[PDB]
This record gives structure tokens, C-alpha cells and sequence, in this order.
């Protein structure tokens, strides 16, 4: 990277110094966790996931950006008050098979 | 996506429930059900529509969302880690250019 | 003209399926590296 | 490329009573114009050991038989190499063949032989069979190469000094010298290496007494092919443009650590059925290159 | 009846529901071939009905 | 013989075992072939010399 | 020198009327044990569940 010294307002730089703090955390221990969790998931649900995007010939100089993280803390879905029916209907519509 | 949009809905309702105590002369007649309407009018429609499958035939009131909001359970993504930082930068309302 | 290529048994004598030469795989290996980097640069921002 | 002899999987006895092969559907099949280019991506990776490695190429636009994947986990564990010196496949495809092998050893269409699972939830963590063969050894461990070729096989050895001083190693795929085709060591029966010999006596123990009886007959066609690849690598593919030894020996322990390297392995990717079509070809050479004589003038 | 129904295993991908339901004692980790599965299997409620 | 090793393998180490095994079957052809070689021992009898 | 083994055709293996008939018949017709065999190790297991 090329660091330098410039000028910015006070509550605008507070967001920029937090955004780049998140891209630094994608490189070290969050791209290796979201990929490393899907492999533990498709081993169970029999869904072969592809890692085709991490493996071209320009993979050395490439900054990855991941706006989402995969190991979902499942308590935040079950903290919605009296949400035991929408978690049954959304489980049926997403994952139920279909057969004769 | 669903677990990262309930998190931005909780952080928006955490820092908003202090506005009556900090400014009593403006919110003389602001019940706690007033900012519940003002966060649902900016959250995505689909995320509200997932919640409306449970409490369409279940009753929750304003005492039943403060239990949901005060519970510590979050899902960090790029939009949560910047929304929580944006509220901490807009702490002094001198920085939002309004003063009495 | 080599003593290895002598086949004295009908076991290493099958069909001929396809052929591959020297300068065919060299253009093919370059055409499958750039195609793999032109694909994933057109699917993502 | 040379398909094997068609009498290997079928013997006719009296008039038309014939012995049927187990993979009679996969043998009688034609490669399309796309799955034939992936066969040329496998043989490109075998003739260049550390510099080209493979992956999986998952696409939803096609669909095959579910049994094509499970046989592609048996062929894959005795065709490539993930030993202690180099690798022919990435650290992801080494995992994906293991679940392909685990699905093949549990899908039992005959009577279910017993099985004892282990404590963990990794693939191939059981003990199949009446004699209880431990199938933990077929998990890919890149520090010693426990599953693939080069299990108990020295595969890179050094000899009298080469004309090019930077590349002096001799590749021995599965421990077969090129002189074994001319002056053989064993009889016709006892041709083996350690990784193939454990894929027989486990697959016999898993109740597939007819599948491992087919891989036994295809064993000398197998070992002759790697004896041909061990005569292109160290006898025709010997130039300045090959990888020197201090870079070649540091390709596997850098792939595990993930450090920065200026000799990055080019990753290609093959399909599931291209594993089977690579098993039934041989690539004997016909003529040498048209510019192998004027090659040192170009390099100078 | 006299059969374990829920069993607990190694950590699941989702940490909240790591139970492993096995109806009538069928440890189903294998790929079921429908002609030669359960050819010599039974359980306690079915044996006391026959 | 090509009925058997059309799908079995025999290399040079298998033919030398089969040749050196002591078992013959005498006829009029073999009893003269054994004597044809014993006459062509000295290579001046084949009219070629260095 | 020639032993025999059952097919893997579904439906017929699931057919119960032909399955029990070909279990009683196979115990009176073949020979498996003693000095030689006519069944494979797998076939004689399926002629006892039958």
C-alpha cells in the first residue's frame, strides 16, 4: 500500500478509519473463515461448493472484499419475539425437497 | 442478509430511545411507539415482511420489542460495522448542525 | 528404432483415440489461463 | 493416446456367453468436445509435476449420472500424487475426492458389510469390512502423502549429473524406472506399488469383489503408462526452461503455509468424468519435437 | 419404545441445532440403495407387533 | 496362447521361466530340431567368420 | 473354474414371490463348500436371507 497524509473532516474520517479497519480484517481471518465454514457445511448437506474465484493466476496481488460473513450467529434469528412460525415457514420454503 | 438487517434495525433502535431523555423540550409527547414506526420506515420491506409472518397472528407490543432490542446478539457485516460507527460519530448534536 | 517400442504381446495394442503434438498444447495452455482470468473478472466487481 | 485392449473387461467362453465388466457403461461412452480438453489438462499436469495443479470446476449447467462422481474418487486416489515432495492437485480437490470416495464405500448395492465409525466427522473415518480395514489412511495428508501415489514410494531420486546444472532430479512416478519396460524386475503378476495395492485389498474388503477384480487386470496397463511419463519428463522435457531444484523442492511446503512465492503453481480445473477418461489413455510418443535439435541454439 | 430417537454428534455447521434425529434406530449416514437396505433390520416396536 | 495373454500380462521375465522349465514332447519335428542346432554349433559350419 | 453370481436388477430382487422360490431351489441344486464351489461368497449369503 502507499500511505500518505491528507485532510478530512472529523466525523467523516471516523467512518473511513473504520471501513479500512474492516478490509484489513477480511484479508487475515474472515475470508479464511467464510470459505472454511462452507466446506464444513457442504460436507454435511452434500452441496459441493466451488472456490473458483480465489485461484486464478493473479491471486497473489488481489485485495478481497467481503461485505458479508458466513458463520451466522443463529441467536439473532431466534431473538425476534414470538418468531417460531416464521422460522417454520421460511424453513419449509427454502430447504424442503419435492418428489413422487 | 436477514441476520445482518435485524442487526442494523437493533442498533438504530438502541441509540434512538435516548432522544427523549436528552431533549425533553422537543419530545414532550413522544411515546416509545413513535420511533418504532420511524425505523420500520427505513428498513427494507422484505425484512419486515419476514417478521410479519409471526406477528400477524401473534401480538407483540412496545414492551415486547425493548426485550428484543436490549438483548446482546449481533451479526457483524460491512453495513453493521459502519452503522454502529456512524451513530458514535453523530454523538454531539452540534455535529449535525442544530443547536438551541 | 527403439527397443522399448517393440510389442511382443497383444496387451499394449489398443485403438488410437486422439493425438496431441508439441505446439498444440502450448497455445492451449495459454488459452486456458487467460480464459480463466477473463471469466472471473467479468462476473464480479 | 491409446485406449486399452478391449478384451480386458470381457471374456467370451462358449458361443456368446460373455463375462460382463462392472463399469460397462463408463467404458462404452464417448467424450464430448469439452471433456476432451480437460483430459489434455490432466496429462499436462502429470508431465509437469509441481508447476500445474488441478481443481474441480463446478457448474450447474450440466448433469451427469450420480455414479460418475463416485468412480471418479477411486480413480483419483491412484492417478494423481500428493506425496511428500510435490503435488498434482490443490488442497481443496484433495478434500473433494475424499468425500467422493466416502460416498462410494457406503453406497452398497449388495448386502451391507458392517462398518464402525470413529469419533470425528471427517470423511473416510470408519473401519469397513469383516477383516476391518482402517480407511483413515486414505485421507489426504500433505506432509506424507498418505492416500495418493508416493505413499511409501520414493518418487524423486538423483543420479549422475545432468547436462543442465540447475535441474538434476529424476521423476519416478509410483517408483517405476523407465528401464523396467526393457529389463523387468518382477514377473507379470507381481507388478505393484503401495498405493495401488492398498486400494485393492480395501475395495475387496468393502464387499466390491468385482470392482477390485477389474482394477487388478488394468494394473500393468496402468504402470506402463507412468513408465512412459517417466520417459518424457526426465528424457525429453529437459531444458533451461524447466524448474530448478531449489524452487521445485520449495513448492509443496510453501503451498501448505501459503507464503508468497515467485514460482506460483498455475491452477487449472478438470471435470468429474475427465478423471475416468484420463484413466483409459496412455500417450505413447510417436516422433520427437520438430525443433528439439535447434533448441539449445534458441536458449543460447 | 426402547429405542434412542435423538443422538448428539460432533459440532454441526449451525451450533444451535446439533441433534441428529434417527427414526426407529436407523443410523442414516450412508447412501440408501432401496433394494438392499433394511433387509435384515428391525426395531423393538415392530418386533412386538408381529 | 493369445487367448490367455490378450488380457493377462507376461514380460521377458515370464518367457525365460517358461523356456527353461524341463518339459518336452518328442515328435519327428523336435527330434530333428534338437539335432539341427547341435550341428550348427561351430559357426564355420554356417559359413560366416570374423 | 466357473462360479456364478446374482444380478443387480431392481424390482425382481424386490419381488417376494420369486425371491423365496429361488432360495429353496438354490439349496438343492448348487454346491458351496466341502471340496469346491459353484457360488460366490456373496451369492450364498443371498440364498440364505431368501
Amino acid at each position: 500500500v502507499d500511505v500518505f497524509i491528507g485532510a478530512c473532516s472529523e466525523p467523516v474520517y471516523r467512518i473511513y478509519n473504520r471501513l479500512q479497519g474492516y478490509i484489513e480484517a477480511v484479508q487475515l481471518q474472515e475470508l479464511r473463515n467464510s470459505i472454511g465454514w462452507l466446506e464444513r457445511l457442504g460436507h454435511r448437506k452434500r452441496i459441493t461448493y466451488s472456490q473458483e474465484v480465489l485461484t486464478d493466476f493473479r491471486r497473489q496481488d488481489t485485495i478481497w472484499v467481503l461485505a458479508l460473513q458466513l458463520p451466522v450467529n443463529p441467536q439473532v434469528v431466534w431473538d425476534v419475539p414470538r418468531s417460531s412460525i416464521a422460522n417454520l415457514i421460511m424453513n419449509i420454503a427454502t430447504c424442503l425437497p419435492t418428489g413422487e | 442478509v436477514y441476520a445482518s438487517e435485524l442487526s442494523v434495525m437493533k442498533v438504530d433502535m438502541r441509540h434512538l430511545s435516548l432522544m427523549q431523555r436528552r431533549f425533553p423540550d422537543v419530545l414532550i409527547q413522544a411515546r416509545p411507539s413513535h420511533f418504532w414506526k420511524a425505523v420500520l420506515n427505513d428498513s427494507p420491506e422484505a425484512v419486515k415482511a419476514v417478521m410479519n409472518l409471526s406477528h400477524s397472528h401473534n401480538f407483540i407490543n412496545i414492551r415486547d420489542m425493548m426485550r428484543w432490542v436490549m438483548l446482546p446478539s449481533l451479526q457483524p457485516s460491512l453495513k453493521l460495522a459502519l452503522e454502529e460507527e456512524a451513530w458514535a460519530a453523530a454523538n454531539d448534536f452540534e455535529d449535525l448542525m442544530l443547536t438551541d | 528404432q527403439r527397443p522399448e517400442r517393440i510389442k511382443t504381446t497383444p496387451y499394449l495394442e489398443g485403438d488410437v483415440l486422439s493425438s496431441d503434438s508439441g505446439p498444440l498444447l502450448s497455445v492451449f495452455a495459454l488459452q486456458e489461463i487467460m480464459q480463466k482470468v477473463r471469466q472471473v473478472q467479468a462476473d464480479y466487481m | 493416446y491409446i485406449a486399452p485392449n478391449p478384451r480386458i473387461s470381457s471374456i467370451t467362453l462358449t458361443q456368446r456367453i460373455t463375462t460382463t465388466g462392472p463399469f460397462a457403461i463408463l467404458t462404452g461412452s464417448t467424450p464430448t468436445a469439452q471433456q476432451l480438453n480437460d483430459v489434455r489438462k490432466i496429462y499436462l499436469a502429470l508431465m509437469f509435476p509441481g508447476q500445474i495443479i488441478l481443481d474441480l470446476k463446478i457448474d450447474p449447467g450440466e448433469r451427469m449420472d450420480p455414479a460418475v462422481r463416485m468412480v471418479a474418487g477411486v480413480v483419483g486416489h491412484l492417478l494423481f500424487t500428493a506425496g511428500g515432495r510435490f503435488t498434482n492437485l490443490t488442497q481443496n480437490m484433495a478434500r473433494q475426492l475424499d468425500i467422493a470416495l466416502n460416498d462410494y464405500l457406503l453406497y452398497m448395492y449388495n448386502t451391507r458389510v458392517q462398518v464402525n465409525y470413529g469419533p470425528t466427522g471427517e470423511p473416510l473415518d470408519f473401519q469397513i469390512g469383516r477383516n476391518q480395514y482402517d480407511c483413515n489412511v486414505f485421507r489426504a495428508d500433505f506432509a506424507t502423502g498418505t492416500g495418493y501415489n508416493g505413499w511409501a514410494t520414493i518418487d524423486v531420486e538423483y543420479r549422475e549429473p545432468a547436462p543442465y546444472v540447475h535441474a538434476q532430479r529424476y521423476i519416478r512416478y509410483c517408483g517405476i524406472d523407465s528401464r523396467e519396460l526393457i529389463n523387468p524386475t518382477t514377473y507379470g503378476i507381481g507388478m505393484t506399488y503401495h498405493c495401488y495395492n492398498e486400494m485393492l485389498r480395501m475395495l475387496v474388503a468393502a464387499g466390491k469383489d468385482s470392482e477390485a477384480a477389474y482394477f487388478r487386470s488394468m494394473l500393468p496397463f496402468h504402470m506402463v503408462r507412468f513408465a512412459r511419463i517417466n520417459q518424457i519428463i526426465n528424457e525429453d522435457l529437459h531444458s533451461v526452461f524447466s524448474l530448478p531444484d531449489d524452487m521445485f523442492n520449495a513448492l509443496l511446503p510453501d503451498l501448505i503455509a501459503g507464503a508468497h512465492q515467485n514460482a506460483d503453481p498455475v491452477v487449472l480445473d478438470v471435470s468429474w468424468i475427465s478423471l475416468w477418461f484420463a484413466f483409459n489413455r496412455s500417450f505413447e510418443p510417436t516422433h520427437r519435437n520438430e525443433m528439439l535439435e535447434v533448441a539449445p541454439l534458441i536458449e543460447s
